[PDB]
């Protein structure tokens, strides 16, 4: 029989490459629209990611559904935060192996106020010096962290799911220092950390829906993504979207 | 409306 979080291990998506042409010089359109390409192929990840989830195919497939267009920016971003955490201590964002974006790079018109955006999310993860083990429960928890306003089809299983995963970033935090009483005070700062997510995901979000509904800017999504965010965006404008937070 | 291929996805039902 084997522990939850060995199967959270084992079960994590490998990183994509982008397969970016480093030939043809950089440009704002191309560079958003490869990262949106990216985008595209990473959520079909996380879905098959999820599908794979214990607990997760026990929720109605319309709640599967809703937890997936109101939380893929956020895993996506975590991702990245991640990733550029491990790669460069925060510095650069290293969005695939063949697509680093360094300080240079952002200096491109509209990069460097997005870019600033998701480096916050990184240097989270430097402050706080996570592991790999809270890493994967905290994932796990954004995407169980965002519903609507009027709940789910079965809240029921919902709760559970969302309890079995808070238990397991417990174990998480405990196996990096045990049975202390500094392990709720980690634990109260990696809950804040989920909490400010909301607020950091929702600055993406908004840039996102931005280049996606002003077509003179000219950035290109692939269907996936699209098809996502056409049917999340007047959710959004109605307020219809309850965050899920640990504190006051 | 909903979107196509997350739903497909999410079902797999031919
Ligand atoms: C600032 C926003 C937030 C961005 C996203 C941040 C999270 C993310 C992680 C990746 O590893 C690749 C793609 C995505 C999913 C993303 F990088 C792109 O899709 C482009 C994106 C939406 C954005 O850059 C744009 O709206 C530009 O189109
Ligand atoms: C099957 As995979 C490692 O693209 O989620």
């Amino acid at each position: 029989f084997p522990t939850l979080i060995s199967l959270l291990e084992v079960i994590e998506p490998e990183v994509l490459y982008s397969g970016y042409d480093s030939t043809l010089p950089d440009t704002s359109t191309r560079l958003m629209s490869t990262l949106n390409r990216l985008g595209g192929r990473q959520v079909v990840s996380a879905v098959k990611w999820a599908k794979a989830l214990p607990g997760f195919r026990n929720l109605h497939l319309d709640d599967q559904m809703t937890l997936l267009q109101y939380s893929w920016m956020s895993l996506m971003a975590f991702s990245l935060g991640w990733r550029s955490y491990k790669q460069s201590n925060g510095n650069m964002l290293c969005f695939a192996p063949d697509l680093v974006i360094n300080e240079e790079r952002m200096q491109l018109p509209y990069m460097y106020d997005q870019c600033q955006q998701m480096l916050k999310i990184s240097s989270e993860f430097v402050r706080l010096q996570v592991s790999y083990d809270e890493y994967l429960c905290m994932k796990v928890l954004l995407l169980l962290s965002t519903v609507p306003k009027d709940g789910l089809k079965s809240q029921a299983v919902f709760d559970e799911i969302r309890m079995t995963y808070i238990k397991e970033l417990g174990k998480a935090i405990v196996k990096r220092e045990g049975n202390s009483s500094q392990n709720w005070q980690r634990f109260y700062q990696l809950t804040k950390l989920l909490d400010s997510m909301h607020e950091m995901v929702g600055g993406l979000l908004q840039f996102c829906f931005y280049t996606f509904v002003n077509k003179s800017l000219s950035v290109e999504f692939p269907e996936m993504l699209a098809e996502i965010i056409s049917n999340q965006l007047p959710k959004f404008k109605a307020g219809s979207v309850k965050p899920l937070l640990f504190h006051q | 409306s909903r979107p196509a291929i997350l739903y497909a996805l999410l079902s797999s039902s031919l």
